[PDB]
């Protein structure tokens, strides 16, 4: 499975009568624009890993001397 | 305790105060659906009991102590982790260090209600 | 929509009063007791409104220096009252009543009439700067409804064709006119 | 599903960090962290996900007011690692970003009943 | 003090206290000045009796009812934050305080404002919302958004976009502000609408006759749309 | 704490930080298992700071300004709920849920 | 037991709507405990001919629900939400048929000298033991007391819907089998009537204080937003003191007894589990046989033991 | 003086002509408030806090309703409670929706007390709009939505009142009322930033901490303030590692509802530049090390120099708990000698006022009675640049009573009415002796407030023997129930530093430093350094002193120790730890008890009850908390404090500075925040009118 | 006293604190004035870290976040003292008394004037 396109996904699944290529305007949200559509990495060399978005919490000091 | 009727499909309920020193006596005597809810309640409590048989633990682990439904300790529990690499296959416990702390709820508002009381007389 | 705007538009801090106004403002104040001394803050501005048309803030810090006052309780005081116009006005505000009797006897009307001659939206002003809009509410005087006031005075029962010929007058000549005929029965 | 992070039309990452989807997720599998972006508004610094303790109780989504974060109907999962199931806001906004197409097919037949 | 109580006073002292005890009721005394204004024959102004028939007031001083005593639809009495008689008790009742006061009406500006049949009443009190719209002060936290959404539903009682409960939910809204201010403007404000609901309700319906699907189907894309009121 | 680096990726669509505090350094972010990766895991979110620069500016020539951000497809109330803001400077224009720049004129 | 707490009653769509989910997830538990149980005892085709229709129970969680067995539908407030209303006419046609598989499963089980004698007078309980060990429910009725708590404490429009109970004679486990498979055939019943009787109205509770508001007007309304927002921080305010209440969940009498703070949260909750109590009778029952019967002795008193603590 | 009045069956006896609601709160009677305050004057405005009383038509607002003898007072009659719905209504159908993003989620007080007294349908239409309001710019320390704003008018009598800068006034009528200023200009006072804990709704909040937790998160801690003498009354929200914001707990005699604004934002000076590990130079190239390392290098340099006898300056830090100033004084003379100074210019001196007598060194009338003076005078310090809540009671009774006050020294804009008398010392004399020696005299318990930074320059001679001579010299109110003669400090930890006795002795001053230890001394720093440093500087926040240091030994803040503290006024008031050290950070005593076993003169002492125990042996005013009197020597201290330093220094005439030019850059905490350099730069044509 | 059902040895090694929960300054509104709170304090070199993988904060504090809610000081220090381990007491601040006359709203001679 996830090779399937998750708007596909229900249509495999009985999420709707409907095909989902008939309505056009049900089916736009999108501009955010590239659809790359990776299907599931898993055991593959490149699977997904996670890490904090942000920094450390704290912000040690930068050793500046003066005289 | 909650008891229930047969005859007149009525409960009641019937309260005593125990203290972690001294026991209260045990309901066994009467009938014999008592000598496991009051494991029970020794387990989770050490609300310790009097003229029982088999005042076990059920509700723990066999070499825990501790009472967890005292308020005293928290949720993570004192000794709780348990691993087994070098001292082979001894799942042995350490101090409990969880991954992340359960971060509590201490939001309160104004006040709830006050009760519009209700008796026969 | 009495609105709380901005000091941007050239009009930033810069001017004063005059000879006699100095005068007739002690004349003023002289009329309140000397220690707790602010209450001739209104008819100060009133000084400073015919003084400088556009009562801009320049004036209003002037008065709030002027009588020892923190400055934004002068603002707080010309903040409600609709005398002391903030935005450039023409030469005649024009304030007709839209008030319930003068809605009764035809200020609606009188509103058309009036944009019909000067096609300016009610809030707005002339492109000449000779007049102003400005529906207001009762004067009190709701002897003769149709009536307006401008800039001083009440002109009462006004016909849209008198309406019309006060607003081709007072572009040069002036009309000391309470109405038509003379008394109020 | 796998709490999917939407977006709007033209979409400028929904979630507020209102942190209501967090006061409430029963087993503490929420943990946010915001900041005042740039741009004035507020968005969320981090967003984590514990996959380990995320009970499927869809609360996140009964209360996200905006209904940025929903379940999804996908069940594509299986990781051999707990590394590869502590989701971090990329892989939650990648999961928006995989489909919206299935999750607007599930609020269109759902949210007049929720 | 008020400018007409105390321009008596030097006339009421250099008379007696029976002179204008004479007047009026047992309790309501002496004379009282009249601006009758509104759609009436003569707009005008005196100062006359209290607790005469306002009948005989507009009939006899003001020439009458611009098209007569059968076409009036309402008459403002007082002040303008006092209820609108209807046209039948509003024939014979009195021009006092305290027997008006019975008939929920607190004379207390006395300055009658009379209509025409032919003219909205709905147009009248809508007037008197933007009214306290201006004037309410600030420091009262019911009157603003109490005038504010009294506007806001005037405007769609004018037009008609109104349900029938909402009249209700008006008068209920209204009873909000009956009694909840510092001063006494927002009662003022409360008085006209609370005497819109009394005497009247055919009116309202036919307005409100006048189309169907209140709250109607719309959108908001950028604005409003599908209809707005006032701007 | 090092030497080694692997040039394959940017913060997103946005060059720089996406705000205070969010950096998109790798060795801070614990180079040691990044190894063996693709770098193809998803660095989907194109940094809705670029998105409002995507979006124009809408005008409204009255003075308070409605937003919802539903669509007008679905049958439910999905957008956010609806906050009126204000245009009278020229500048506040920002639905804080959305980023919709609403101007008066 | 909290809606019991808070002094509030959910409208009549609420109830039924709870009933019928009642009774439905007494189908389910009843069917999967004699799978279970006759999967122990030794048949299998039994256990699979009821998970067949057991996963159409699960689909009709699934179309209620966000997943498949648990769900958090029901809330102390009525339920999260109204049905859909191809499920409502589906529930139809899958009882058509869930009466005539029930007597196929029931067939080859009931009538057989394996079970006559794989069960026989076998862990006898006498009513006056059985009431001196605190059992209840199934192996009580087992016993010939003619008491619920459903005919006789009624929660919930158990009072509305036209019910009947099964009583036991013999305190076997024979009875005991033969009790839950009328069961059945009894809510059947009540998925009828309450496919028949389903009003129109609230499904959560009337007011907003306590529950959750609906979501349409969460997004245009002050007062919306400030019940979902405290609703979902601080949870909501529960008046003080202590309450019990029992229902007979289809494993035996469940009792939850919740001493309520005066605050946001549960200053105390004791469940009260059959699965508990069943479990602590298990010696006194058990004296006097052989090992397979015990094997069986097990899955009739309903022993899954997530219901322990 | 008391009023048996009845609400709801609670008799309950008041003072008279009192405020209801105070009955009602005394009564344990909760009652809905919005625009009512304690420690501001009443409004009417919030119309909330309605209540039936016998004999009145209406509902009255118990908040101005004064108390009148004998009333029947009910908060129940079901006109009371809808009329509440109707008035809670009434204030929710203008508010906008910003619930979710609003700061105070769990504290908007308005959307706490609405669902115990509200009412579901706010009655709209999609035709209705409801208003909009421009967002105003008061300050980048503070963030404004007035779009929220309930018009409690708090706000407005709060910056009258008690701030004195009423450029927050009130605007436009009806729909219309905006709260600010309409001429766009920020407001730039001190302790601004209570405001933003007083509007109850989040229309006006934090910039700093605009977005990043909300109250349920939030594991709020008792603790002491610092970065003023005073020991104010702080509340710390931490989220567990980092420090959010801070909250002024409630403490009636010290700062009753006041934060100072510089307190407000150290948590923008917390995390950004600490010292988390031990750093020493190679020279010009200062690189960090192991902890070990660095002890070791410490303890073979003092072997190097061998620094025995005079020797080895420590010094008082600024900020800084008193434990650790008894492990500095305690390892120093276990070291062979004493010369612990302070921060201050050219301070290597005594005070000019002895550590005996305790009642003659620190502000030893009581915060509340200052309120009880009649007229006081201030020499030599501006209250406004130190301890602006000390300014907040200034006002409060300048406002409340009739006092006459001046100031000598520097010259001061402070919101009320000094009357200045100079820049020298011999006009403080000529104005002892000309009027104010009537006037003191006169007054019924008069005070006299002087600043620290007289004590820092060498004329803390004559100009201070004049005004303790005068202290003596009218003798008649200034003795026996009463004590004016009062000092104020700039840091917390210089109180407790004179009260343990760090001694400038002129036997070891008079030397030459050999051995530094800095603790977080900023300001000294520039001056008093030898070729042959060896600087040490212990603490965090590496702004100045680690700059100059040698080794850096990474010292835990305030914020993650329980740091025993004086105020000015001797109270003792223990802290609590809010957060773990970030790093490495151990904590200070016991940095200077492992300093003990590496330069090998061991304390005798190293557990936590022992420091205290060591504690009450040298000064048990600081183990028994909070609860200060001094009455015992009232008059032989000014003896002691006069008869010493009588005549050692001529009068010079060099003018009384400024102590503080920026306020909000100091204490090597608010010295590195970008919240105060900030606020730092809010000094500009904006503020200026 | 030897502790019977506390594992630990918190009741050597800790200083615990009994405190009245503060009035909090932002709302009005007071029931955290009525309770009496026990608190476990951090002074740790557990006192939770950061973490590194997530960036979560793991504690070490077993007994990190533990509140009782107890009625009444004496109470509170009974049951401290009866299982046994070293406190500090914390006495509550309350709000003093001052007459509020809402006519405060008048002078004599005197140079400043409010709102
Ligand atoms: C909102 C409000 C507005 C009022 N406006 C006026 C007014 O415009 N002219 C006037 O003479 N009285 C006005 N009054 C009545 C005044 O209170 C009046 O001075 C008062 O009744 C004095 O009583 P008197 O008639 O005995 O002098 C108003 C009262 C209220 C509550
Ligand atoms: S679905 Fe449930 S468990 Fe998961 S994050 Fe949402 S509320 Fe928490
Ligand atoms: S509930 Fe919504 S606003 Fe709140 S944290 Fe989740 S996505 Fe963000
Ligand atoms: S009733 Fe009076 S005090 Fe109240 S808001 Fe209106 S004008 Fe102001
Ligand atoms: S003040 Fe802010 S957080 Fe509180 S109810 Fe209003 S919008 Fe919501
Ligand atoms: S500034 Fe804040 S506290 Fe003051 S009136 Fe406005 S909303 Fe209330
Ligand atoms: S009627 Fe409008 S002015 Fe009197
Ligand atoms: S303060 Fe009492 S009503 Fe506003
Ligand atoms: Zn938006």
């Amino acid at each position: 499975m996830s090779q399937v396109e998750p708007g596909w996904h229900f249509w495999l699944g009985y999420g709707v009568d409907t095909a989902p290529c008939n309505t056009p305007k049900e089916k736009l949200p999108i501009r955010a624009y590239p659809y790359k559509f990776q299907p599931n990495y898993t055991g593959t060399p490149g699977a997904f890993v996670t890490y904090n978005t942000l920094k450390p919490k704290i912000s040690a000091w930068e050793p500046v001397t003066k005289q | 305790y909650n008891f229930l009727s047969v005859r007149h499909n009525s409960r009641i309920r019937l309260k005593t105060y125990a203290t972690e020193v001294t026991p209260v006596p045990s309901i066994t005597c009467l009938y014999e659906g008592a000598n496991w809810f009051e494991r029970e309640a020794y387990d989770m409590y050490g609300v310790f009991f009097e003229g029982h048989p088999d005042l076990r633990r059920i509700m723990t682990d066999y070499g825990f102590e501790g009472h967890p439904l005292r308020k005293d300790f928290p949720l993570t529990g004192y000794t709780e982790v348990r691993w087994d690499e070098e001292k082979r296959r001894v799942v042995y416990e350490p101090l409990e260090l969880t991954q992340a702390f359960r971060n509590f709820s201490a939001g309160s508002t104004a006040w709830e209600p006050v009760g519009p009381g209700r008796d026969d007389r | 929509s009495v609105h709380r705007n901005t000091e941007n538009n050239n009009p930033s801090i810069p001017f004063e009063f005059s000879p006699e106004n100095m005068k007739r403002a002690e004349e003023v104040i002289a009329k309140y007791p000397p220690q707790y001394k602010k209450a001739a803050v209104m008819p100060l501005l009133d000084i400073g409104q015919r003084q400088l048309g556009y009562t801009s803030i320049s004036v209003m810090n002037y008065v709030a220096k002027l009588l020892e006052m923190p400055p934004m309780r002068v603002y707080e005081v010309a903040t409600f009252y609709t005398m002391y116009n903030r935005t450039p006005m023409g030469r005649y505000h024009l304030q007709i009543c839209t008030t319930t009797p003068c809605q009764l006897c035809g200020s609606d009307g009188i509103m058309e009439a009036v944009q019909n001659t000067l096609n300016i939206k009610p809030g707005e002003t002339t492109k000449d700067n000779l007049f102003t809009l400005s529906e207001v509410e009762c004067l009190g005087a709701c002897v003769n409804a149709p009536m307006m006031a401008i800039n001083d005075d009440y002109y009462e029962d006004l016909t849209p064709e008198g309406t019309v010929k006060l607003l081709e007058d007072c572009k040069a000549g002036k009309m000391p006119t309470p109405g038509p005929e003379n008394h109020v029965r | 599903g796998e709490h999917a992070l939407r977006r709007y039309p033209s979409g400028e990452e929904r979630c507020i960090a209102c942190k209501l989807c967090e006061a409430i997720c029963p087993a503490l599998a929420i943990t946010i962290d915001a900041e005042e972006r740039i741009d004035g508004s507020r968005r969320t610094t981090k967003y984590d996900i514990d996959m380990t303790k995320c009970i499927y109780c869809g609360y996140c989504q009964e209360s996200c007011p905006v209904d940025a974060i929903v379940e999804t109907p996908n069940v594509e999962y299986a990781t051999e690692t707990r590394e590869e199931l502590l989701y971090n806001k990329e892989k939650l906004l990648a999961n928006g970003d995989k489909w919206e197409l299935e999750l607007q097919y599930a609020l269109d037949a759902d949210a007049p009943y929720r | 003090t008020n400018v007409e109580t105390v321009a008596v006073a030097p006339t009421i002292l250099r008379r007696g206290g029976d002179w204008f005890a004479s007047f009026g009721r047992e309790r309501n005394s002496g004379t009282k000045l009249f601006c009758i204004s509104g759609n009436v024959n003569e707009p005008c102004t005196v100062e006359e009796e209290m607790s005469i028939p306002l009948r005989e007031l507009l009939e006899k001083h003001c020439g009458g009812i611009k098209g007569g005593w059968d076409n009036l639809l309402g008459v403002i009495p007082g002040g303008c934050s006092v209820p609108i008689l209807p046209k039948n008790i509003c024939e014979d009742v009195l021009m006092d305080f305290d027997a008006l006061k019975d008939v929920q009406s607190g004379l207390g500006t006395a300055a009658v404002i009379v209509i025409n049949k032919q003219q909205d009443v709905i147009r009248a009190i809508q007037r008197f919302a933007a009214f306290y719209k201006h004037e309410s002060c600030g420091q009262c936290t019911p009157c603003r958004e109490g005038t504010t959404w009294l506007l806001k539903a005037m405007d769609r009682f004018r037009t008609g976009q109104a349900k029938e409960r909402e009249i209700d939910m008006l008068y209920e809204l209204t009873k909000d502000i009956e009694g909840h201010t510092i001063c006494a403007l927002g009662d003022a404000a409360a008085w006209p609408i609370q005497g819109l609901i009394r005497n009247f309700r055919p009116e309202m319906e036919t307005r409100m006759k006048k189309f169907h699907d209140e709250v109607g189907a719309v959108s908001v894309g950028g604005w409003m749309k599908d209809a707005r009121v006032e701007k | 704490i090092p030497e080694e680096y692997t040039k394959q990726a940017p913060n997103r669509d946005s060059t720089w930080a996406p705000a205070q505090a969010s950096k998109t350094e790798i060795y801070k972010n614990n180079m040691v298992r990044f190894e063996q990766k693709d770098l193809s895991k998803q660095p989907m979110p194109y940094a809705g700071i670029e998105l409002i620069a995507q979006q124009p500016v809408r005008f409204v020539h009255g003075n308070t300004a409605v937003c919802d951000g539903a669509n007008h497809n679905g049958p439910g109330a999905q957008g956010h709920p609806k906050i009126f803001i204000n245009v009278d400077a020229p500048g506040s224009h920002a639905c804080q849920y959305c980023g919709t720049r609403y101007e008066k004129e | 037991a909290v809606e019991k707490l808070l002094n509030v009653e959910v409208p009549l769509r609420g109830k039924y709507i709870r009933t019928m989910f009642g009774e439905i997830t007494r189908v389910l538990n009843h069917l999967m405990s004699v799978c279970s149980h006759a999967m122990d005892v030794g048949a299998l085709t039994p256990f699979l001919w009821g998970f067949e229709e057991r996963e159409k129970l699960m689909e009709f969680y699934e179309r209620v629900s966000g997943a498949r067995l648990h769900a958090a539908y029901v809330r102390p407030g009525g339920v999260s939400q109204d049905l859909p209303a191809g499920l409502l006419d589906d529930i139809y046609m899958w009882a058509t048929q869930f009466g005539d598989r029930l007597d196929e499963i029931e067939e080859l089980l009931t009538d057989n000298r394996i079970w006559k004698l794989r069960t026989v007078n076998i862990g006898t309980v006498t009513a006056q033991d059985a009431l001196n060990l605190g059992l209840s429910g199934p192996m009580l009725r087992g016993s010939g007391i003619p008491f619920d708590i459903r005919k006789n404490a009624p929660y919930d429009a158990y009072d509305k819907v036209d019910f009947d109970v099964p009583v036991g004679m013999n305190g076997d486990c024979y009875d005991r089998y033969l009790i839950r498979m009328a069961e059945f055939r009894q809510s059947l019943r009540i998925i009828e009537q309450c496919c028949n009787d389903m009003p129109a109205g609230a499904v959560k509770v009337e007011d907003f204080k306590i529950n959750s508001p609906p979501r349409n007007l969460m997004k245009e309304d002050m007062e919306a937003l400030i019940h979902h927002f405290l609703l979902y921080t601080k949870g909501y305010s529960v008046p003080p003191g202590e309450t019990y209440t029992a229902i007979e969940a289809p494993k035996g009498e469940m009792g939850v007894y919740v001493v309520s703070d005066g605050s946001e949260r549960p200053y105390k909750c004791k469940i009260r589990a059959p699965g508990f109590a069943h479990l602590g009778a298990f010696d006194h029952i058990a004296r006097g046989h052989f090992l397979p019967d015990a094997v069986a002795i097990i899955g009739t008193m309903d022993l899954v033991f997530g219901e322990v603590d | 003086a008391e009023i048996e009045l009845t609400i709801d069956g609670h008799k309950v006896s008041i003072e008279a002509g009192s405020a209801l609601i105070q009955a009602c709160e005394k009564a344990g009677v909760t009652v809905p408030r919005y625009c009512y305050h304690d420690k501001l004057a009443i409004a009417g405005n919030c119309r909330m806090c309605l209540v039936d009383v016998e004999r009145a038509p209406k509902p009255v607002a118990s908040c101005a309703y004064p108390v009148a003898p004998g009333m029947v007072v009910r908060t129940d009659t079901e006109r009371v409670k809808q009329a509440r719905e109707n008035v809670m209504e009434m204030m929710l159908q203008n508010h906008p929706l910003d619930c979710p993003v609003c700061d105070q989620g769990g504290e908007c007080d308005l959307q706490d007390q609405s669902m115990r007294y509200g009412r579901d349908r706010g009655r709209f239409t999609e035709i209705t709009g409801k208003r909009s309001t421009e967002d105003k710019n008061i300050g980048p320390l503070v963030k404004t939505s007035m779009n929220r704003c309930i018009h409690c008018t708090r706000c407005v009598r709060f910056a009258n009142d008690i701030a004195g800068a009423p450029e927050l006034g009130s605007s436009g009528r009806g729909n219309d009322m905006q709260i600010g200023t309409y001429l766009e200009k920020n407001l730039n006072t001190e302790l601004s930033g209570n405001v933003i804990d007083l509007c109850p709704v989040g229309a006006l909040t934090n910039k700093p901490y605009a977005f990043r937790a909300r109250p349920w998160e939030l594991k709020k801690t008792e603790s002491i303030d610092v970065m003023d003498a005073v020991g104010s009354n702080i509340r710390i929200d931490s989220k567990g590692v980092e420090v959010m914001r801070v909250i002024p707990r409630v403490h009636e005699d010290v700062n009753e509802e006041w934060i100072n604004d510089k307190s407000r934002f150290a948590c923008d000076g917390l995390k950004t530049q600490r010292l988390t590990t031990p750093l020493i130079r190679v020279g010009d190239k200062f690189v960090n090390a192991t902890w070990d390392d660095a002890l070791s290098t410490i303890a073979k340099a003092y072997q190097q120099k061998a620094p025995k006898g005079d020797e080895f300056k420590a010094v008082a830090g600024a900020l800084v708990e008193v434990e650790s100033m008894v492990a500095l004084k305690d390892m120093t003379n276990a070291l062979g000698s004493e010369n612990t100074t302070t921060d201050t210019p050219n301070g290597n001196s005594a005070p000019a006022h002895g550590i005996t007598f305790r009642s003659n060194y620190l502000f030893n009338s009581s915060i509340a009675g200052i309120e009880d003076a009649d007229a006081i005078l201030l020499v030599g310090t501006n209250p406004r640049r130190e301890a602006a809540v000390m300014n907040a009671r200034i006002r409060k009774a300048w406002l409340r009573q009739e006092l006459e006050i001046a100031s000598v020294g520097p010259t001061l804009d402070a919101t009320f009415d000094v009357a200045e008398l100079g820049n020298t010392h011999a006009d403080l004399e000529k104005a002892l002796s000309g009027e104010f020696g009537e006037v003191l005299k006169n007054a019924k318990n008069p005070l006299i407030i002087v600043g620290s930074g007289i004590t820092d320059r060498e004329d803390a001679g004559a100009f201070f023997n004049t005004i303790g001579k005068f202290v003596e010299s009218t003798p008649s109110v200034l003795n026996e129930n009463w004590n004016g003669y009062n000092v104020l400090q700039r840091s917390a930890s210089r109180a407790g530093a004179y009260d343990i006795g760090f001694t400038p002795s002129d036997e070891a001053s008079k030397t030459t430093p050999k051995m530094v230890w800095l603790l977080g001394a900023d300001e000294v720093a520039a001056s008093d350094i030898p070729a042959d440093a060896f600087v040490v500087y212990q603490g965090h926040n590496g702004d100045v002193g680690a700059q100059f240091a040698d080794v850096v030994l990474p010292g835990a803040a305030y914020t993650e120790k329980a740091g025993t503290y004086v105020n000015t006024e001797g109270r003792s008031q223990i802290s609590r730890a809010a957060t773990g050290p970030p790093g490495g950070a151990r904590e200070d005593w016991k940095i200077l008890r492992a300093v003990s076993e590496y330069l090998g003169v061991a304390l005798p002492y190293e557990d936590a009850y022992e420091v205290r125990d060591r504690l009450a042996e040298i000064s048990p005013s600081l183990v028994r908390y909070d609860l200060v009197e001094p009455t015992v020597f009232g008059d032989v201290a000014v003896q002691h404090s006069l008869v010493g330093p009588n005549g050692s220094v001529t009068p010079s005439s060099a003018p009384l500075t400024e102590t503080i030019e920026n306020f909000y850059m100091t204490d090597s905490i608010s010295r590195s925040s970008p919240t105060m350099a900030k606020s730092s730069i809010a000094f500009n044509k904006d503020n200026k009118k | 006293e030897i502790v019977s059902g506390a594992p630990a040895e918190l009741s050597r090694n800790r200083v615990v604190r009994i405190y009245q929960q503060a009035k909090p300054a932002t709302q009005s509104g007071e029931y955290g004035t009525f309770a009496w709170r026990l608190d476990w304090d951090i002074v740790d070199v557990a006192n939770r870290w950061e973490n590194d993988l997530i960036g979560w904060q793991s504690s070490g504090d077993y007994m990190q976040a533990t509140q009782m809610k107890f009625t009444s000081k004496e109470s509170a220090i009974k049951f401290a003292n009866k299982q046994g381990w070293d406190f500090y007491i914390q006495e509550p601040h309350h709000r003093k008394f001052r007459v509020k006359q809402y006519a405060n709203n008048f002078v004599h001679s005197y140079g400043k004037l409010k709102h």
